[PDB]
């Protein structure tokens, strides 16, 4: 599976969950930014690896990171 | 002389390279009229081939065993056996050209970057201030040895962006 | 579920698509990638590689020396090396129908057989070989050495026999003994072997192991090397008129510098050649006596490394750190020897086509062409391996905290410099050579040939003058009587080497004019923006503006998505991937240089070069052109001859390059909706949806679709090459 | 605007006055170059007494089908 | 001697292009789909 | 006439103008000057 | 809140079939059920390809991927104003409820929930590559 | 009050920004204890099209 982190960086936009279009991504409550909410992947098995949540993030430098890691059915999204 | 070479005032290939090239004109002439246009034309080109052949070995070019010119880069033997205007006078005539536009350039880019909208005045072109920097990029060299020497030519290290590493 | 294959990777064999496979293939030398992987495991599996790879190596060159004894004509070449053609193997062809038999039949032989244009038979012949059997005996001796090394590599991975980490680390040791052992030795070994067999066989005197423990090299018999007169082997030279494999004219000198070469084979000397060898033996002897082992005498590499900073400061901290930096980094000392080894290969290619070592070698033009161009393209893929390997090294390897302000650190340091001034100089050099070129075309277009520019190269041109060339005239060093270095070496070796490279019937340093000097410029083009693409990988690799962690991604991966505006071919296997088309492109220009003016050179005209090398019109009619009427006339409607083979290689090459270029314009989004479209096609068509796929069937990866089309663009290129080469040089000779 | 450069190219840089008289010699031609940097040599001869490029739009036959017999109509 | 026969090649060329390419495919292929225990 | 002297003073149209205008003077040049390789 | 069953007899939208079906797959390792309340008949846009019509009230589709069903979720979501939520079913008849986990859409943030893959500091403090070689098998700087 | 003064110019010091070395406007500082309070404004775009960023107070230097 494809490795999916978040770094410190994230100001909580939510931007990058409603990118994603598998579901991976999701809010939690934080404190270390305005917003008192930060970006988490505890479902990174469905994961793909379209990096659609690192075009969407507006941090500099991002606060997602996509690694592909190894392939599976899931993660080559294949319907067969 | 030079690399074995010999002037093209003294070289037989070029004297038959000529006449090879006259030759097929005069034969291409002799289909039409005398008081045509394309024999006007052919003999204006006939002309010009003999007024250039005359002028290159009148400049003493120096020829190969094909019959046509060769030029010399190196500097020493450019000004040592009159071959300095093939390459050396063009050479710093090229620097001096590349040197002035490069300097009105940047006295337009330094000039509009001070403004409030940079991106406006480099898509649409300010006529005035581009017309008046090119007229006085003249003096490129000495402003540009003076700016060097200043210091102001060059920006610093903390100023620039750079990778990561 | 999960496959046995691969073994070294588990999330590989978890894979259940046929990326699996593509990707265990590709991934089985990537030793440091494997699973439960360490560093003295590692350097054991090198080690093992390492000798199986000498094993192939000794068993191919067995295998060329069989088939030399059993199907070539190498009793027949030896006694007529000039009008009779070398035979490389046999040819056993069931497709083949009674005019490819006799069309192929020829040589002498009794079948269809090869003729061979490796050029083994001219090097065979000189070092000795002059019958069957002792290529035969040389045969089975290289088969029992490769068979002892394999031996071996399977004994080293077996418990009692597996060197331990710090035994690989002992750079001290293993350089000494390969520069006074591997090096020394083994050129010493040559020397005895030129002086007792190839010297006494090349005057008519069979030597060979039944006899050289009595037959003495010289007739005063070591004598002289004991008491010092070493003069006395140098005295009584072969003479001018001595035939080779004779003692017609035959002198009994064993080692002698007289330069040159031989009047009638137009090689080098033998005598010249063994104490060549004993100079070069003596001093790697000598060299391998430099690091402190077990000794208490001797030097310390990270000594010598660490003192050698600059007061000034210019350097930063110098070369601290460099010694832990390169011994713990396998992919630096890789890098090291593969540009050490493409250099070495490039000059093995220039100076075996200008001094040619072996007897009857000149004479033979598709040996020359065919031995120059391979070794060239050898050389340049060997040189994007070295720049690859140095990338793979600064993400892998590379460890900032260690090599903090030394050289290695400096380079990181001021890399944008480096890549700009690069780009400055392939542009100008681009620029100017490609304008040069059409200002010619437009000039012998327009019927003016004198109008265009045509710079006569005097730097190169007074090098040849300094080596000794008159026909210039700047009489100076070599070239002038009057001169100390003249004069200093007409009683050694200067009277020979005057008179090979005066002579223009020798590819000994050849006369140059302005196309020379245009081909030269645009070789410079190819070799510096080869350079800027690779420098620029490796400086890159790190990390960048676009890419600030690219570090954290591996040597190769395939982007990092449509974000940032694209960031297509943004690895550093990208940068060798779009590299090794400059290579190939320059290696291209270098052989075409190489082959018309050879060409012009055996047909008598260098005329026709010298005025067509300027435009490239020239290049592509002259050359291109009118080379290859002949090529692509080995098969037609009116029969065929022996030269089809290489008619069918040449459109075979054109296929292959072809067809890269699909897997390089084409990519893999279309393949794979193509590819689950045809998946529904066979799930759903009865009397075959019984027979279903073991792996689900996926479209190429990115990373494969570039190795596919760069390894089909390669293949192509360099078939297609050379079967015009060789094709259009038998044919014209 | 094309169009009618074509026919005043007809009408005036070519020689279909003359390619009318003989359409199976002379060849047809309607793009002359200035004597400038020795591009000269593109004037072929066409024929008819003239000098120029030989075109392929098929344009001289076009207007040979309409009926045109002079430049003036061109 | 180490010379072959004559029908050396019209043996060992059938042979290196059809039965030990056959076989080894044959095991190479059956060898990948092995499935882990 | 303002916006029409803008419209005049953009990229495309300046480069039009200026590339006219070296291009003319080169060809003027070569053709009062005919064949000039050397100075 | 409590996790909902799925429920097999629940009509579906009308359509006439597709060949961007199920396949194979859905026998033999698995596949998707979304699953929908419409408030109103109307003409929808089919992720694999065609136009069907949601009925009124429960609607019930089956789908090859997770991809396919978050479409039509985002699709009924941003189109008509829905709350769609799906399902994946193994062959044994194991149902598995995927989105939303929590009941809650994942956009806004919710209580109890616990973040993973978090890493506690940024990009450009990771560590060289040469402190995560010679692993058990290949490691990014950043896994750690 | 910590941190620089809303609307002065700032260069940034953090090696993996796009605007690393380079001169930015202060819009807002946070005055909780955030990692980033220090908002910064520049002129330029990054590759992805975004013109302002969230920094430390050490990763600003007054220039
Ligand atoms: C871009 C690289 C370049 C290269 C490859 C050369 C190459 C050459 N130059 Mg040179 N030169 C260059 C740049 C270059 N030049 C530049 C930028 C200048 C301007 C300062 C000069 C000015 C120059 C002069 C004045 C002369 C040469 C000369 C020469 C030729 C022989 C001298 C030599 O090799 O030493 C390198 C050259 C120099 C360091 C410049 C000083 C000249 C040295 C001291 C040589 C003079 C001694 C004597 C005249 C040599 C002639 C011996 C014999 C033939 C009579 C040689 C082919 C000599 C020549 O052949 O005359 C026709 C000559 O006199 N060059
Ligand atoms: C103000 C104009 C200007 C100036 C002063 C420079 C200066 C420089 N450039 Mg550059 N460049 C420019 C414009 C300019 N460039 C433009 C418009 C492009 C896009 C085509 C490039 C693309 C470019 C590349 C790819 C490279 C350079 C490089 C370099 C450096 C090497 C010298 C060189 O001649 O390279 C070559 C110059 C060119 C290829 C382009 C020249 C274009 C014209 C002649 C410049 C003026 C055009 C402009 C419209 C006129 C101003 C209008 C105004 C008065 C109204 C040098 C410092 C090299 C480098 O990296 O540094 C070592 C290099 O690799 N430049
Ligand atoms: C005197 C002792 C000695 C000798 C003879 C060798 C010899 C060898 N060692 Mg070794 N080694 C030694 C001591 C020695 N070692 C010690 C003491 C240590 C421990 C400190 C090591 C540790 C060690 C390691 C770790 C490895 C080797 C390896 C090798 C092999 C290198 C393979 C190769 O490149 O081909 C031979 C290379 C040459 C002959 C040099 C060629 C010179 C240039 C490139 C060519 C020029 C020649 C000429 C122009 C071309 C001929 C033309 C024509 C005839 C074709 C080689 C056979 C490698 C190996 O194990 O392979 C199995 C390797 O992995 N050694
Ligand atoms: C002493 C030489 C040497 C050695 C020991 C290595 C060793 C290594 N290289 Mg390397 N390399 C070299 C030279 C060398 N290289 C050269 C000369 C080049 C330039 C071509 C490269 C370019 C290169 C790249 C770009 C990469 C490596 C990589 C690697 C590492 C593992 C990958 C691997 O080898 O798997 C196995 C290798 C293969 C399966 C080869 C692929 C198949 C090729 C394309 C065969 C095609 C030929 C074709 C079939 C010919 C038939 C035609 C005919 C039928 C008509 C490994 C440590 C990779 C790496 O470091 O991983 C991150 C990596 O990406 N190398
Ligand atoms: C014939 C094909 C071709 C050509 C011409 C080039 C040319 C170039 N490559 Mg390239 N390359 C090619 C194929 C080609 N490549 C392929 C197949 C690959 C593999 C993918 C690569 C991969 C590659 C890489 C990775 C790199 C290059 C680089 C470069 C540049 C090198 C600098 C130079 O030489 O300056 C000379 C400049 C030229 C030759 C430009 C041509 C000049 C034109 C003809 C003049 C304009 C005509 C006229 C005035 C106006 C007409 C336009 C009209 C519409 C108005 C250069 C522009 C390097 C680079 O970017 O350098 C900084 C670089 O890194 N190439
Ligand atoms: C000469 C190079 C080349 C070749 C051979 C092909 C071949 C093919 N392309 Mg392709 N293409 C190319 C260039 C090429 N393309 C390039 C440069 C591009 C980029 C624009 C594309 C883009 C492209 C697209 C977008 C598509 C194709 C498709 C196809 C396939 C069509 C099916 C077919 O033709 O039936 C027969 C196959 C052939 C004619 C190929 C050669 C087969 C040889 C002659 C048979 C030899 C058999 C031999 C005995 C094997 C024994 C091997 C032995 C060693 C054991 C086919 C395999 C289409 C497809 O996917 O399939 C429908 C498709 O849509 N291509
Ligand atoms: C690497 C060296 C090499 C090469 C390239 C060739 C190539 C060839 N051989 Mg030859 N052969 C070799 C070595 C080699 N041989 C040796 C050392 C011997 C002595 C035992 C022979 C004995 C031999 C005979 C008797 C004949 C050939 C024949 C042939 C031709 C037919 C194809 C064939 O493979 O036949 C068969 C090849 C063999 C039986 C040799 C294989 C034995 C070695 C030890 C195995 C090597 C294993 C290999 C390295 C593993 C990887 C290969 C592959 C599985 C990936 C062909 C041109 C035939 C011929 O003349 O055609 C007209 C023929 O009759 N060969
Ligand atoms: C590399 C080894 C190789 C060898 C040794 C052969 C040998 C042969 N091929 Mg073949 N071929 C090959 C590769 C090879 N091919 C490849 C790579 C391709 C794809 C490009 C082809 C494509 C091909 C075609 C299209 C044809 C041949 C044909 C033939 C036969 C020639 C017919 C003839 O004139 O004789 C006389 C014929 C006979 C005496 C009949 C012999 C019957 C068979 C061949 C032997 C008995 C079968 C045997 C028991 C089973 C062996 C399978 C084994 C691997 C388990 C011949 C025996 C022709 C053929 O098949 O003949 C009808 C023909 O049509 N080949
Ligand atoms: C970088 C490549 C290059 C170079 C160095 C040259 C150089 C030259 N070309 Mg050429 N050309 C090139 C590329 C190049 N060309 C290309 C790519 C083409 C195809 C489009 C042509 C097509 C071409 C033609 C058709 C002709 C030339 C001609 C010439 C010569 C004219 C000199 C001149 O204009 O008078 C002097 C220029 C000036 C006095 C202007 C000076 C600028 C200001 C006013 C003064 C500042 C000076 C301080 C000259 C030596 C002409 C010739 O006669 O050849 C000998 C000619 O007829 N070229
Ligand atoms: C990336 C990288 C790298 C690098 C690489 C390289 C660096 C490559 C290249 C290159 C090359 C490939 C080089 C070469 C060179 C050469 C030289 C440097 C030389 C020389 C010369 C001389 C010195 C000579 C002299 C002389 C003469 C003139 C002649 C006569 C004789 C005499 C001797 C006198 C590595 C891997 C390390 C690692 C890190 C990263
Ligand atoms: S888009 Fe980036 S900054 Fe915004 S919530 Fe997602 S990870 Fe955090
Ligand atoms: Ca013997």
């Amino acid at each position: 599976a494809h490795i999916v982190k978040i770094y410190d960086t994230c100001i909580g936009c939510t931007q990058c969950v409603r990118a994603c279009p598998l579901d991976v991504l999701e809010m939690v409550p934080w404190d270390g930014c305005k917003a008192s909410q930060m970006a988490s992947a505890p479902r990174t098995e469905d994961c793909v690896g379209c990096k659609r949540c690192e075009t969407a993030c507006p941090t500099d430098f991002l606060s997602v990171r996509v690694y592909l890691g190894s392939e599976s059915t899931r993660s080559m999204g294949l319907s067969y | 002389d030079i690399a074995g070479l010999t002037p093209c005032s003294e070289s037989k290939a070029y004297a038959k390279l000529e006449k090879k090239e006259l030759k097929t004109l005069e034969k291409r002439l002799k289909q039409y009229e005398a008081d045509s246009a394309p024999a006007v034309a052919l003999k204006a080109t006939m002309e010009r081939t003999k007024a250039r052949f005359a002028n290159y070995a009148k400049a003493g070019l120096l020829c190969g065993n094909d019959g046509l010119p060769h030029l010399i880069a190196d500097p020493g033997l450019a000004l040592k056996y009159g071959h300095a205007g093939e390459v050396f006078i063009p050479t710093f005539g090229f620097l001096y050209v590349a040197g002035y536009i490069g300097y009105v350039g940047r006295q337009y880019l330094i000039a509009v970057k001070g403004e409030a909208k940079p991106t406006d005045k480099e898509i649409i072109i300010d006529v005035p201030l581009a017309t008046k920097l090119a007229w006085q990029g003249a003096g490129w060299p000495l402003a540009a040895v003076q700016e060097l020497q200043r210091g102001t030519l060059l920006e610093k290290e903390e100023n620039i962006t750079v990778s990561p590493r | 579920a999960t496959k046995l294959f691969p073994k070294f990777s588990q999330g590989l064999a978890q894979d259940p698509t046929t990326r699996r496979i593509w990707y265990g293939l590709a991934m089985a030398h990537d030793f440091e990638s494997h699973d439960g992987m360490t560093e003295e495991n590692l350097y054991q599996k090198i080690f093992a590689s390492h000798f199986g790879q000498l094993s192939i190596i000794f068993l191919w060159t067995s295998g060329n020396l069989f088939h030399v004894a059993w199907q070539g004509n190498f009793e027949q070449w030896v006694t007529d090396p000039v009008h009779i053609r070398p035979i490389a193997h046999a040819i056993w062809d069931p497709h083949f129908g009674q005019p490819a038999v006799e069309a192929f039949t020829r040589g002498g032989a009794s079948g269809p057989v090869n003729i061979s244009t490796s050029g083994v038979y001219q090097w065979w012949y000189t070092i000795g070989m002059r019958t069957n059997q002792d290529l035969y005996v040389g045969s089975v001796f290289l088969a029992l050495v490769s068979a002892i090394f394999l031996f071996a590599g399977w004994l080293h991975l077996q418990p009692n026999f597996q060197p331990s980490l710090s035994w690989f680390k002992d750079a001290e040791s293993r350089l000494n003994h390969h520069l006074s052992g591997l090096f020394g030795v083994s050129s010493l070994a040559w020397t005895g072997h030129l002086v007792h067999v190839a010297i006494p066989e090349s005057r008519g005197q069979h030597v060979g192991w039944d006899n050289f423990l009595s037959v003495l090299p010289h007739p005063q018999g070591l004598t002289p090397f004991f008491t010092g007169n070493w003069a006395a082997y140098a005295q009584s030279p072969d003479t001018a008129s001595h035939v080779f494999g004779t003692a017609q004219g035959s002198g009994q000198a064993i080692l002698t510098f007289l330069g040159g070469f031989h009047p009638q084979t137009q090689s080098l000397w033998l005598t010249d050649m063994a104490h060549h060898h004993l100079a070069i033996a003596v001093i790697f002897i000598v060299a391998g006596h430099m690091y402190r082992t077990n000794f208490g005498i001797g030097h310390r590499m990270q000594a010598i490394l660490e003192a050698h900073t600059p007061p000034s400061g210019s350097l930063g901290a110098g070369h601290k750190g460099l010694f832990d930096t390169v011994n713990n980094s396998l992919h630096f000392q890789l890098g090291l020897a593969l540009a050490s080894v493409g250099t070495i290969t490039s000059l093995v290619a220039q100076h075996m086509y200008s001094l040619p070592p072996y007897a009857f070698q000149a004479i033979d033009f598709t040996t020359q062409a065919a031995l120059y161009t391979h070794h060239q393209y050898i050389a340049g893929f060997i040189m994007c391996g070295a720049f690859a390997h140095g990338a793979i090294f600064f993400i892998r390897d590379y460890d900032p905290e260690q090599n903090k302000g030394n050289v290695l650190a400096r380079m990181l340091d001021h890399k944008e410099a480096l890549i700009s001034h690069l780009s400055w100089v392939s542009l100008f050099l681009g620029f100017h050579t490609l304008g040069l070129y059409v200002h010619n075309d437009v000039m012998q277009a327009f019927g003016t040939p004198e109008k265009q520019i045509l710079i006569e190269p005097v730097f190169a041109q007074w090098i040849q003058a300094a080596h000794g060339k008159a026909l210039y005239g700047f009489d100076f060093l070599l070239s002038s009587k009057t001169s100390a270095a003249f004069a200093n070496g007409q009683s050694l070796w200067l009277p020979g080497w005057l008179d090979a490279i005066n002579n223009n019937q020798n590819s000994l340093f050849l006369t140059i004019g302005p196309g020379d000097f245009l081909v030269h410029h645009a070789i410079a083009l190819g070799l510096h923006t080869t350079t800027l693409i690779l420098v620029k990988g490796a400086l890159d690799a790190r990390g960048s503006k676009l890419m600030p962690d690219k570090k954290d991604f591996g040597y190769s991966f395939p982007c990092d998505g449509p974000g940032r505006g694209g960031t297509c071919d943004i690895s550093a296997y990208d940068a060798f991937y779009l590299a090794v088309f400059w290579m190939l492109n320059t290696i291209g220009w270098v052989t075409f240089y190489w082959h018309w003016k050879h060409l012009t050179l055996w047909q008598g005209n260098v005329a026709q070069f010298d005025e067509s090398s300027t435009y490239l019109m020239g290049w592509l009619r002259d050359y291109l052109w009118l080379n290859s009427s002949q090529l692509i006339n080995g098969y037609n409607p009116f029969g065929m001859n022996s030269l089809s083979v290489w008619a069918w290689t040449f459109l075979f090459g054109h296929l292959i390059y072809a067809t890269g270029f699909m897997f390089l314009i084409s990519w893999r989004g279309y393949w794979q909706e193509l590819i689950e479209t045809l998946v529904w096609a066979h799930e759903k068509t009865p009397l075959a949806n019984l027979v279903y796929w073991k792996d689900k069937p996926v479209a190429l990866s990115i990373v494969q679709a570039r190795l596919v089309g760069l390894a089909h663009f390669s293949v192509g290129y360099i078939f297609t090459y050379a079967a015009f080469l060789i094709a259009s040089t038998s044919g014209r000779f | 605007i094309w169009l009618s450069g074509m026919y005043f190219h007809g009408a005036r840089f070519s020689n279909y006055e003359a390619w009318l008289s003989d359409p199976t010699h002379i060849k047809p031609s309607a793009q002359v170059v200035w004597p400038i940097v020795g591009q000269e040599i593109l004037n072929g001869d066409v024929g008819g007494g003239f000098q120029g490029i030989q075109i392929t739009s098929g344009f001289f036959q076009l207007w040979r089908a309409s009926g045109i017999t002079s430049e003036l109509q061109l | 001697p180490f010379v072959p026969p004559s029908w050396a090649p019209s043996v060992f060329v059938p042979l290196t292009g059809l039965v030990l390419p056959a076989i080894a495919m044959a095991t190479l292929f059956v060898y990948i789909e092995k499935e882990a225990p | 006439m303002k916006d029409f002297t803008t419209y005049l003073s953009t990229a495309p149209v300046i480069a039009t103008i200026w590339f006219t205008f070296t291009a003319g003077l080169l060809i003027e040049i070569n053709r009062y000057f005919p064949d000039p390789l050397v100075f | 809140w409590t996790v909902p069953t799925l429920n097999p007899d629940t009509p579906s939208p009308i359509f006439g079939g597709s060949t961007g079906g199920l396949l194979r797959k859905a026998q033999t390792e698995e596949f998707y059920v979304i699953t929908w309340e419409a408030k109103k008949e109307q003409i929808f846009e089919m992720p694999t390809g065609g136009a069907a019509i949601m009925r009124q009230g429960p609607n019930l589709l089956k789908f090859g991927k997770k991809e396919q069903c978050l479409a039509l979720t985002t699709q009924l979501r941003n189109k008509f104003k829905l709350t769609p939520c799906f399902y994946r079913v193994f062959p044994d008849g194991k149902v598995q409820y995927l989105h939303p986990a929590d009941g809650v859409y994942p956009e806004k943030v919710n209580a109890g929930r616990v973040g993973a893959n978090q890493n506690m500091r940024r990009i450009g403090q990771n560590v060289n590559p040469i402190k995560v070689k010679f692993s058990g098998r290949m490691m990014s700087p950043a896994e750690i | 009050e910590v941190g620089p003064k809303r609307g002065s110019l700032v260069k940034i010091l953090r090696p993996e920004s796009y605007w690393f070395n380079q001169v930015g406007k202060v819009v807002s500082v946070d005055q909780s204890g955030v990692r980033y309070p220090v908002v910064v404004r520049f002129e330029n775009q990054n590759y992805a099209g975004v013109t302002t960023n969230n920094y430390a107070l050490d990763e600003v230097v007054a220039a």
